[PDB]
């Protein structure tokens, strides 16, 4: 299995991991891949944003899922 | 020729080619209802060469529903002549025409055209003839709660920039012969397969400095590949890479085409079987009005449904569209035909204002075609919706009504909102209430704070201050407009000038909140979101926030016992540089800025307020001694500003500035190369100054260059300014007097019981004693932009770029450096509209009251790449305390004002908990390992009166409760959490 | 915020760190008095430093400041006590405990760092004349962090 | 032989091992008494760090020295 996650400024990021995974493990390799902490990554899948403590699987994410992460900003 | 003045946030987004390629474009904009008149407020704003206007058809009171450029003495008149009086004030260099009557030639005058409000056989007819003159050509639709754009841009657009990121930059380690270029330790160069680079300052391989981009292929975070350079050399060190950005060829189809096969952009990945959907249903529209002379269907009308059903499965078999229809979807479409709703208007006005800049400036990637976006969760269901109460009644409101119903009207004109921030999202949210009729109602009402006055390069992005507004209060304007929009609101709205803080609470208490309906964030810092939430969340109110950066977006909703809290997850922090780093050797711009500010704030605010402090402080040395890590700095800094340094004339202040010039440009820099020679090594005998650290260079100074005169003449304004002095800019007095300077001489030092503390003393007893001067105050320089023109961002300019100099680093103008210096936050009216329209979508929710956590969406998007993403909120989370199932946010306890005693007790006898730690506000009221006697001190006092006590400060008469933090453990040891506790006074 | 310092607090008070005993000001949480013992095979035997820790209000999101109080001759801390470690300027991440930070300091103490230095004479010094470093560090910590 | 590390809480930990014996070993050795990875670890005698490869000897390391065991840190 493979997934996509795209940025917020487009950029491409491609992930190896299984269905049985963790999201604790896939923050971890998005930290990896872009040093981003994982208390501060926002994923989003089929319109779930995906919590700590669960597995893949829960969220039905498949081979060649797309992945959104995202954050918030302070501009006014 | 820009003026920077207006555009000063619109350039740190588009830039400056961007922006004179769009002072010369044309844009037509055909329909002037509620979307016509968004997308060319949004137009204006954004600063097209000119705006033309075409509506004929004479105005209708259910105009009004989303058209606020209209009054209700306007009925009868032709749109674009009453709209265009009113479009003509939101910018001064964009002019704005009308024009009566249209023929196909006339259309290729303007750059671009948008259309709206348009039936399929005139789009058609219009675009057979733009497509092959190659004009840009896009088409909205707002209906009720579903919205479709179409862009079509030519068949060989040209894009420059893809995404909008700036170029990515780094420097190198190591270049093998195989291309194999290595970052630096612990850095990412963020790259991506298939970009190009271009390399300068390579030691060793110096063909790659000639500036040929060159593939990239990415083989980790930190090193990547280029190719083979075996030619160009063996191995190469240092250096820098840095992205280029390669036009790319984008090609569309006509909209005959487009039809049999569109290509669509899914705004929401949640359902991807919509937009076929939509497609087919939009088609069946355009037919059914043509097939009743333009008549629309009536809302909630079952037979006009089943006709357009029935024209929905015509198209749908004519097409060959192998899909099944959706009944449901389609007949909802069908029922809401004739609503025009504000919230959709601006949401699809900000994204077709954005694609018009798109298509006028050729950057960003543009939407490839269709853009079908629906928002159907926004329905009410806790109220009748029927034909019978959706019916028009000859009002203003007769769009939203034939949405949402008379009833839910009625629920929407009793609320009473509490906006925070009247800014740029701001103004759009008050738009949108009067638009929407907001607290119109016998018990409605709206308050608005905001602390700040309106100024010149606020009025691009806010459409409500015009430039005879510049000095007032943001809050008076915006309601004083919001009033003339609509006349019903007057004396409905309520304008603080408090700013939201620990200081206001008196004000924005327990009475102000216990009426409130919901509270909206406007806000630009995250200090006062935080502080807003923690209300929030104490006195369980519903939540709005939201936020711009640029091109991106974000909204978020806060449901009182439903979803976490503001608070409740992190963002990334502001990136601080290691002090080391920027002291000593910077590398960077940013670095340098970062001193210069440094030095600013050292140089003219922390003396003077220091001595302006001694002065009044009788006892400050006494502490001081004892406290402060450096007494001797503090006061060698008393004598120098207050009697060794004391000016009285402009030469002595510039013959200062030339003193600091050495001191910190050419004295600190001889002592630091004497201290780590250019040849020295480090202890693994590699060079020192090699990679992150730069080797410097004194500057001699100069006063024919520019840069060192602009210093000159930066740092003895600012000190005039200083100590009150009349300033002067004719340079000619500068060459007077800084010609008959002679340098101190300077040398580098080596270095090499209680001596120094009487040493001390006798340096603080030889200072004046404080009865010798008494009412003597000097001004510290305040950080502003222009409104107090002491030059503070030409000086931190003038610095940066010195220091710059000093180590061979690219300076900076004067823009970047107000930009970096002033944490400047881009800003774009497209966006804001855009928050603003996602936003008042939420509020019709929360207004419903919906209680499941399916039905809200937490709303991203970046407009530069036309992304758009909803997520539900997240829950709040449980947990089990005493056995029993509690919220961790949304719940408190509610105690009387009891003792401690009574306290403890009372936690131990009911919840089963021991008590361990206990405090509130900043002080730790009780702890379990404190002396015993404290204990029995404060155990038979009262929590307010135990408060009073610790903080040494009696409680305010407007305070009705305190918030406690409690950390108490389980019977067995283990650490238990448990919510705050809510004492009642 | 309170809630983690009085954990971090409390932490400390179950193990005792031996070389360190940090902890609150008065009855004010927010301002920290801690305590450290130079290493026994180091210049700075015999001595006791003190540090000042200003909690900010964001903690843990935001790093804790930390300045020496008494006199240190060392490379790596100046006059004003500020320190240059990596932990607390962009390393910072929510999950190091105050104890962590007064770990990371014995070890600062324990070998200097003049590769990367926050003041050059003294990184000179040590680099050139080590006999002179080690009798002004031995002078300064027996003048200044005795008592 | 016998030796002595202390770490940076003031604990001593006392281990036989012999001049031969190499620095991997002794890694091992503390990673199994405390758990302590060995990337992590930084000994120091006589102002000199102990590398992997090598063996006490190298550093003139005697009966009953005294090692300190701190942490890995630049900047
Ligand atoms: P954009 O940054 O242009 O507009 C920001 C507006 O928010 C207001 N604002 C910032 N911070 C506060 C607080 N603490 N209280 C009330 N209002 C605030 C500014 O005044 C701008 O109007």
């Amino acid at each position: 299995m493979q997934i996509f996650v795209k940025t917020l400024t487009g950029k491409t990021i491609t992930l190896e991991v299984e269905s049985s995974d963790t999201i604790d493990n896939v923050k971890s390799k998005i930290q990896d891949k872009e040093g981003i902490p994982p208390d501060q990554q926002r994923l989003i899948f089929a319109g779930k944003q995906l919590e700590d403590g669960r597995t893949l699987s829960d969220y039905n994410i498949q081979k060649e899922s797309t992945l959104h992460l995202v954050l918030r900003l302070r501009g006014g | 020729t820009i003026d920077e003045g207006l555009y000063s946030r619109q350039l740190y987004v588009l830039g400056h080619e961007a922006m004179k390629q769009m002072s010369q474009s044309n844009v037509l904009i055909i329909g002037c209802k509620g979307l016509g008149v968004e997308i060319a407020k949004n137009v204006c704003l954004a600063g097209v060469k000119s705006v033309t206007l075409y509506d004929p058809q004479p105005t209708r009171i259910e105009d009004l529903s989303s058209q606020y450029f209209l009054t209700e003495d306007d009925i009868g008149v032709p749109r674009a002549k009453v709209t265009v009086s009113k479009l003509a004030e939101l910018n001064q260099y964009v002019p704005v025409s009308v024009v009566d009557e249209l023929s196909t030639e006339y259309l290729k005058n303007f750059k671009c055209v948008v259309v709206t409000e348009t039936s399929l056989t005139k789009q058609l007819e219009i675009n057979d003839f733009t497509h092959k003159n190659h004009i840009a050509y896009i088409a909205a639709d707002s209906r009720g709660l579903f919205g479709s754009i179409f862009c079509d841009f030519g068949e060989n657009f040209i894009c420059t920039d893809t995404d909008g990121n700036e170029p990515l930059t780094g420097m190198i380690a190591s270049i093998t012969d195989d291309g194999v270029v290595t970052m630096l330790e612990e850095t990412r160069h963020g790259l991506e397969n298939g970009d190009f680079v271009k390399f300068t300052e390579v030691k060793g391989m110096p063909g790659l400095n000639d500036g040929t981009p060159r593939k990239v292929e990415v083989k980790g975070p930190y090193t990547f590949s280029i190719g083979s350079v075996k030619d160009l050399g063996s191995a190469g060190y240092n250096g820098v890479f840095t992205q280029v950005k390669v036009p790319t060829k984008i090609s569309f189809k006509s909209l005959r085409e487009s039809l049999k096969d569109p290509e669509y952009v899914y705004p929401d990945f949640g359902k991807m079987m919509r937009p076929p959907q939509y497609h087919i249903a939009f088609q069946a529209l355009s037919a059914f009005a043509d097939a009743h002379e333009g008549s629309l269907p009536r809302p909630r009308n079952d037979i006009d449904a089943a006709e357009f059903f029935e024209f929905c499965k015509k198209i749908a078999s004519t097409l060959q569209f192998d899909v099944e229809l959706d009944e449901k979807l389609i007949k909802e479409i069908s029922y809401q035909a004739r609503g025009d709703l504000v919230a959709m208007s601006a949401f699809l006005g900000g994204a077709v204002a954005q694609e018009v800049l798109k298509a006028t400036t050729s950057k960003f990637y543009p939407l490839k075609q269709y853009f079908y976006f629906d928002s159907l969760e926004s329905l009410p269901s806790s109220v009748t919706i029927s034909e019978e109460t959706c019916k028009p009644r000859g009002c203003r409101y007769d769009g939203q009504i034939a949405v949402f119903g008379s009833e839910f009207q009625e629920k929407i004109a009793s609320l009473s909102t509490f906006l925070v921030g009247a800014g740029a999202i701001g103004c759009e949210m008050l738009k949108n209430w009067a638009m929407m009729g907001v607290a119109t109602g016998e018990s409605g009402h709206i308050s608005v704070t905001d602390m700040d006055s309106i100024e010149k390069s606020n009025l691009n992005r806010q459409f409500l201050f015009r430039p005879r507004d510049v000095g007032k209060l943001k809050s008076e304007c915006a309601s004083t407009a919001v009033s003339i929009m609509n006349p019903s609101l007057t004396g409905k709205i309520t304008s603080y000038q408090e700013r939201v803080g620990p200081e206001s609470e008196g004000i924005f208490g327990d009475e102000f909140f216990e009426k409130l309906s919901l509270v909206t964030n406007a806000l630009d810092n995250v200090e006062a979101r935080m502080y807003v939430d923690r209300r929030c969340v104490f006195f369980e109110k519903p939540l709005l926030e939201s936020g711009t950066l640029g091109t991106k977006g974000n909204t978020q909703v806060v449901v009182p016992h439903l979803t976490e809290s503001y608070g409740s997850s992190q963002d990334p922090p502001e990136k601080s540089f290691p002090i080391c780093t920027l002291k000593n050797f910077p590398n960077r711009i940013e670095h340098t800025i970062a001193w210069a500010r440094d030095l600013f704030e050292g140089l003219f605010k922390q003396p003077i307020d220091n001595v302006n402090m001694y002065l009044s402080s009788p006892n400050f040395l006494e502490t001081s001694l004892k406290t402060s890590s450096n007494p001797r700095e503090v006061l060698e800094n008393i004598r120098d500003y207050l009697v060794t340094e004391k000016p009285l004339s402009f030469e002595e202040c510039i013959m200062w500035a030339r003193l600091q010039f050495d001191k910190f440009f050419n004295n600190n820099i001889q002592q630091l190369l004497f201290n780590f020679p250019k040849d020295s090594v480090t202890s693994t005998g590699q060079p020192f100054w090699s990679g992150p650290k730069r080797a410097p260079t004194p500057l001699s100074f100069d006063i024919h260059n520019r840069e060192h005169f602009d210093f000159i003449v930066a740092a003895a304004s600012l000190y005039a300014f200083n100590y009150g002095l009349k300033s002067e800019t004719d340079p000619a007095i500068y060459e007077r007097v800084l010609a008959g300077y002679n340098p101190p001489p300077f040398a580098p030092k080596s270095g090499i019981a209680n001596k120094d503390k009487q040493e001390l003393k006798s340096i603080a007893d030889s200072l004046p004693p404080p009865s010798s001067l008494v009412g003597f105050r000097l001004t510290p320089a305040e950080f502003e932009k222009d409104d107090d023109s002491n030059h503070h961002i030409d000086f931190i300019t003038a610095a940066s770029n010195l220091r710059a100099m000093n180590y061979d680093i690219t300076p900076a103008d004067r823009f970047k450096t107000k930009f970096v210096a002033g944490k400047i936050v881009p800003a774009m009216c497209t966006s804001t509209a855009v928050v603003s329209g996602l936003v008042c979508l939420e509020l019709v929710k929360l207004v419903d009251g919906k209680k499941k956590i399916e039905e809200y969406k937490n709303g991203f998007f970046n407009l530069a790449i036309g992304l758009f993403t909803f997520s539900d909120p997240i829950a709040s989370p449980k947990m089990k305390v005493n056995g029993k199932e509690i919220d961790k946010i949304w719940d408190r306890y509610n105690l009387p004002d009891c003792t401690l005693q009574e306290l403890i007790d009372y936690f131990q006898k009911e919840e089963g908990l021991e008590v361990t730690m206990l405090s509130s506000g900043v002080s730790l009221l009780y702890a379990n390992f404190q002396p015993p006697k404290k204990l029995a001190e404060r155990l038979p006092l009262k929590i307010s009166e135990l408060v009073e006590q610790i903080t040494k400060k009696k409680l305010e008469p407007f305070r009705k409760h305190l918030v406690l933090e409690i950390c108490c453990d389980d019977a067995n040891g283990e650490d238990v959490e448990v919510p705050f506790i809510c004492i009642k006074l | 915020a309170l809630k983690r310092i009085n954990r971090e607090l409390a932490d400390l008070g179950k193990d005792p760190p031996s070389s360190s005993s940090a902890g609150p000001v008065g009855d004010d949480l927010f301002h920290w008095q801690a305590t450290i013992m130079g290493p026994a095979d180091s210049p700075y035997a015999g001595g006791v430093f003190f540090l000042s820790i200003h909690f900010p209000t964001d903690y843990p999101f935001k790093p804790p400041k930390v300045n020496f109080t008494t006199r240190i001759y060392h490379p790596n801390i100046n006059s004003n006590g500020s320190i240059c470690l990596d932990i607390l300027r962009d390393q910072w991440s929510p999950a190091l405990t105050i104890s962590k930070v007064l770990l990371s300091i014995s070890s600062l103490l324990t070998d200097p760092n003049p590769d990367d230095p926050l003041v050059p004479e003294i990184a000179h010094v040590y680099k050139t004349d080590r006999s002179r470093y080690e009798l002004s560090a031995r002078e300064w910590t027996r003048k200044y962090a005795i008592g």
